[PDB]
Parts: structure tokens; C-alpha cells; sequence
């Protein structure tokens, strides 16, 4: 693999109309490819990324929502609202990331635009952004991936740390949350 | 029940640098 | 003298069509 | 349509690379000396050159996406050659860099005015020369992105 070095790139698939009929059947016979899903409700938009055979988003975008799928509408088999996490499984064709296990600090998050942006792990669940950038460049993001110089995930992108709509730091999910999560359940 | 969450793109990161094909 | 041409492109990402 | 950061060049007697940054188009000098660059519309000139820095530019073509700069420092450095290959190598200095594993001269021909890209991806410099012993590449000349933003600044 995913790094060495890391590059990204994005694809629509759906359009607005789209997005909305399929919001109320819970059906989506759409092919599924990628790490990361670019998904959305009828009020925003962010990310979700597939570890280990599931797909986690932030509670705080998703709620309590089924996923649409082929079959039709997906429950949760996770969801902490504590930790801000929930899961589904991994829709069909969809590839999983691993975590890290290279404990690194240089960290690289993933945007909703498939930018890669440097960031160094400051704290458990913060990191600094090397460059810092507007907020809207951050727009539509949580849900997203951190990951490691190795292409493996350190976190998921919760929410950036601003001031005066520039985004220096950011607040993320770190994995061992979503084991946490997976045992509690 | 609400409505449910919707794929509407995707991000690959499992692409590696490629000569783009001449149609 | 001769003009330098392009006669192909690299996408990093590996983005296909 | 999709969009490419490099550029798969030639001239009559040479084929080699370029790669956008900044809405510029760089490659070697040593490569395309003070050439134009063709275009549907006719010739465009250089916007910069540097002779100095073995360094070229024109405007981005059509077709063509722009590379960020690398801004994290590392020195974990990944060549992109004009086979699209990936070659890691290991920055040792402000323009240079020796290869993991060591490789053909062969396999880097034709890739100088490619990227050196970090792990982020980003843009690290400008594979400038591969520095060589009897037949083998083990390490590389670059231009660092730092003086293609000069050269830009100038
Ligand atoms: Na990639
Ligand atoms: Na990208
Ligand atoms: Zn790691
Ligand atoms: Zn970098």
C-alpha cells in the first residue's frame, strides 16, 4: 503493498440522484473496489475504511445507519459511540488494509480527494500536520486513513485541530480502538 | 426507520505508477 | 531545431480510464 | 480523462522524462538542451532554464497533473523510471542518493528528468544522472525540489 511509496487516487460512482434512491432502497448493486469507500447520507459526506475484513466510519457521520448493498441494507456489527466508531462488514470487492505493527510516528493521512498528507504522531490519538492546510482541504475526510511509512493503518481521522480555519493538527482514531471495540460486543 | 449510508466513490491506494494506455 | 515531443504518460497512482 | 505528473519525452536523438510540479513541466537540460516543447498549437517555449542545475521547464501540458513538493523531509526516496518502475533509494545528501539494491545501467536509461518521490509521494527531486560503476547503477545524481522553487522564485 500500500506505501513504499504511497499514492492514491479517487473515483466517483454515484451521482446525487443516485445517492439518494439508493439511500431509501438500501439497495446498491454498484461493483466495489478500494480500501477506502467514499460514502454519504442525505446530510454529509465523509469516509470509510476497510480493516481486517470491515469497514469502519465515524459514529459521528453514520449514526446508526444500515450500509446499502447488493442484497439490500446492512446492519452494523460495531458501533461505540464513546470512541466515535462504527463497523460493517467489508462489501464484497472491496480490499482491506492491515494495521500497523512498526509502531512508527511518521504518520500519512488519506483525504476524500486521494491526497496523501504527512503527519507526525504527537500523542496517542494526535498528530501534527507537517504543512498545515484550510480546513476545507480537510472537509469530508474523517472515516479516513492514517497510515504508516509501510502502507498500514495507524487510525481513522476523526476531526482536525484548528485555529482560525487552518487545520495544524489532527485528531484520530487510533486501531487499538477498534480491537477495544470489536471485544466490547 | 432512516435511510441508509451510501458509496458514492472510492479511494485506491493498492495502484502503483502505470504508462497510461494510448486508446 | 527539433521540438521536444511527448510520446507517453506515467499516472503515479495508477488511476486506470 | 486521467491525468499523468510524468511525461515520456524525446527528441531525435534521445527519449528520457519530465515531470509537472507547480504548473511547470521540468526535465533535464542535458536532455532537452533549450528546445521547445511541441503542442497542438504549435511550439512552446521554456519557461525557465537553468543550465546550471541541469534544469528546464515549460508550462504543464494537456494531459498532465501536477506533483506535490515533499515537504516531510525523509530519506526514504522511491525512483520512477520510464518503464514505470519503482527503484527505492536512500537520500545521502542534498542531491544524491544510493540505490537498496543495486541495478543494471541499463534499467535506469532513459529515466533522467523523472521523480524521486517520498513515502508520501511526493516530489523529492529530479532524477538527474545515475552514478556508476563498470555497468552498475548503485547510485543517483538528483535535483532537489528546492531549486526548482528557486528557479521559479528567480
Ligand atoms: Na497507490
Ligand atoms: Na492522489
Ligand atoms: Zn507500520
Ligand atoms: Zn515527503
Amino acid at each position: 503493498q500500500m506505501g513504499a511509496p504511497i499514492t492514491a487516487y479517487a473515483q466517483q460512482t454515484r451521482g446525487l440522484l443516485g445517492c439518494i434512491i439508493t439511500s431509501l432502497t438500501g439497495r446498491d448493486k454498484n461493483q466495489v473496489e478500494g480500501e477506502v469507500q467514499i460514502v454519504s447520507t442525505a446530510t454529509q459526506t465523509f469516509l470509510a475504511t476497510c480493516i481486517n475484513g470491515v469497514c469502519w466510519t465515524v459514529y459521528h457521520g453514520a449514526g446508526t445507519r444500515t450500509i446499502a448493498s447488493p442484497k439490500g441494507p446492512v446492519i452494523q456489527m460495531y458501533t461505540n459511540v464513546d470512541q466515535d466508531l462504527v463497523g460493517w462488514p467489508a462489501p464484497q470487492g472491496s480490499r482491506s488494509l492491515t494495521p500497523c505493527t512498526c509502531g512508527s510516528s511518521d504518520l500519512y493521512l488519506v483525504t476524500r480527494h486521494a491526497d496523501v498528507i504527512p503527519v507526525r504522531r504527537r500523542g496517542d490519538s494526535r498528530g501534527s500536520l507537517l504543512s498545515p492546510r484550510p480546513i476545507s482541504y480537510l472537509k469530508g475526510s474523517a472515516g479516513g486513513p492514517l497510515l504508516c511509512p509501510a502502507g498500514h493503518a495507524v487510525g481513522l481521522f476523526r476531526a482536525a485541530v484548528c485555529t482560525r480555519g487552518v487545520a495544524k493538527a489532527v485528531d484520530f482514531i487510533p486501531v487499538e480502538n477498534l480491537e477495544t471495540t470489536m471485544r466490547s460486543g | 426507520k432512516k435511510g441508509c449510508v451510501v458509496i458514492v466513490g472510492r479511494i485506491v491506494l493498492s495502484g502503483k505508477p502505470a504508462i497510461i494506455p494510448k486508446k
